[PDB]
């Protein structure tokens, strides 16, 4: 007998580099962008790129001043995407959508190089392998990754190259709301000061694991069949608001110990494979919003009294919508117990 | 994460 007609697979149109993204395609096109990020571990030499500078040990809390070369930082990147609404109809808006990331760490078998300048493990032995507090992280979104500044020892003096959270108090060793930032510069935001903000990242998807010990093994899988789905509860992924895909990562992979014992960090690059598609969305900003930004860019800037913020002078705002039967409570108080009064102790 | 062979099944429910 004869075989059957082959299975319909998606038709490849072009493979190449970054200048391939700008093909005028149809509506149901799907693109797969593949990229990487080098870890910015400090890089103390031009000769030793990929490690950190050697670590200080026991300086006091009130006398702690690290240098930039011994601080691992975050990696970040913006991937420019082409505009998609050039040939469609009117009143019809359509953006990108990250559907699936497939990540992987490059270079993980290089830790088997025990014949390097490592520390000798016993009297006639091999080199000490890389082990210590690792940290693996990646984030894929249509917006820059929005950070949160938490750091122990708020009297650490950081150098000029690192943008660490400004004006630290004793509440910066715990959750402090006044340390919001964006991850908007490579090799600037150190990892020991900034965690991704769990309240503000609605358009990114971040994944991070770490095992912090004196001697823990870096356990690293490597597989091309694993797949992370980026969709939310409603079925949409990270929408690229501006035509931009924001990719960020930070991979600390333990402590390399030198021949004299002087420890230093080591990181590895991280692969990204983002599967994009064309999500039809609604235009949020008509020409009423768009005209009103011209009047914004032509009105005189007054510098008056604080009508917004913490020191605001607006005492009360009522908002009315429809009709209602006359309430018997003209100060329409909602909380039956806001302060906690008249509860049992 | 998830295997690649079940990927049209996961996206299909939307
Ligand atoms: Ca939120």
């Amino acid at each position: 007998k004869k075989p059957k007609e082959p299975v319909q697979v998606p038709k490849l149109l072009i493979k190449g580099g970054v200048e391939v993204l700008e093909v005028k395609t149809g509506v149901d096109a799907i693109t797969e962008v593949e990229c990487f990020l080098n870890p910015e571990m400090g890089d103390p030499d031009e000769n030793l790129r990929g490690f950190s500078l050697k670590l200080s040990a026991e300086n006091d809390f009130s006398s702690d001043s690290p240098e930039r070369k011994m601080l691992p930082c975050y990696s970040t990147a913006r991937i420019p995407l082409p505009n998609l609404n050039e040939d469609l109809t009117c009143g019809n808006l359509l953006m990108w959508e990250a559907v699936t990331v497939q990540t992987e760490v490059i270079g993980i078998t290089s830790m088997l190089n025990l014949h390097a300048g490592s520390q000798k493990v016993h009297e006639h032995g091999g080199g000490k392998p890389i082990q210590g507090s690792n940290f693996h992280f990646f984030a894929v979104g249509g917006d820059p990754l929005e950070m949160q500044g938490v750091l122990m020892n708020y009297r650490t003096k950081y150098p000029d190259g690192t943008i660490t959270p400004k004006n630290p108090t004793a509440q910066s060793q715990v959750m402090n709301t006044d340390h919001k930032a964006y991850l908007d510069k490579n090799n600037a935001y150190p990892v020991e000061c900034w965690v991704p903000d769990p309240s503000r990242n609605e358009n990114t998807r971040y994944f991070g694991t770490f095992t912090g010990g004196e001697n823990v093994p870096p356990v690293l899988h490597v597989t091309n069949t694993a797949t992370t789905v980026l969709l939310d509860e409603q079925g949409v992924g990270p929408l690229c608001k501006a035509d931009s895909l924001y990719v960020s990562a930070a991979d600390i992979c333990g402590l390399f110990t030198n021949s004299s014992g002087t420890q230093q960090w080591r990181g590895l690059a991280r692969y990204f494979k983002i599967r994009l598609r064309k999500r039809s969305v609604k235009n949020p900003y008509p020409i009423s919003f768009l005209l009103s930004d011209l009047i914004n860019r032509r009105t005189q800037r007054v510098d008056g009294q604080p009508m917004y913020g913490m020191e605001s002078q607006v005492e009360e705002v009522r908002v009315f919508d429809g009709t209602e039967r006359l309430p018997g409570d003209p100060d329409m108080i909602r909380y039956i117990d806001k302060q906690g009064q008249l509860q049992t102790k | 994460t998830a295997p690649q062979w079940m990927l049209p099944l996961l996206l299909g429910l939307y």
